[PDB]
């Protein structure tokens, strides 16, 4: 879980099609985070998120 | 014969030293994933 995986995320996104914004991709990176119900570790499962 | 020839690869073709303990250190890090997902369990606190 760091401001490089988030932002290599966004860009995944991005890429997919999507439309996002900062809130919303922090908001997924978050939820990708408590999904793994670990602090420092977001959720590796792309198909899920 | 298999971890010289990962070591060439690593090293381009030569048998050094750094180029042979890169070798080993990938191929065990290649096998880590398991030793990885355990520590960070205990790291984080799912294993205690």
């Amino acid at each position: 879980a760091s401001p490089e995986n988030c932002t290599a995320l966004g860009g995944w996104l991005l890429a997919q099609g999507f439309q996002l914004t900062q809130g919303g991709l922090t908001r997924l990176y978050d939820e990708a985070r408590r999904m793994a119900e670990q602090r420092d570790r977001m959720d590796a499962r792309l198909v899920e998120i | 014969r298999a971890l010289a020839e990962e070591a060439a690869v690593l090293g381009g073709g030569l048998l050094t030293a750094e180029s042979v303990e890169q070798a080993i250190a990938a191929r065990e890090h290649r096998s880590f994933l398991s030793e990885e997902e355990f520590l960070r369990a205990v790291q984080e606190g799912v294993i205690r």
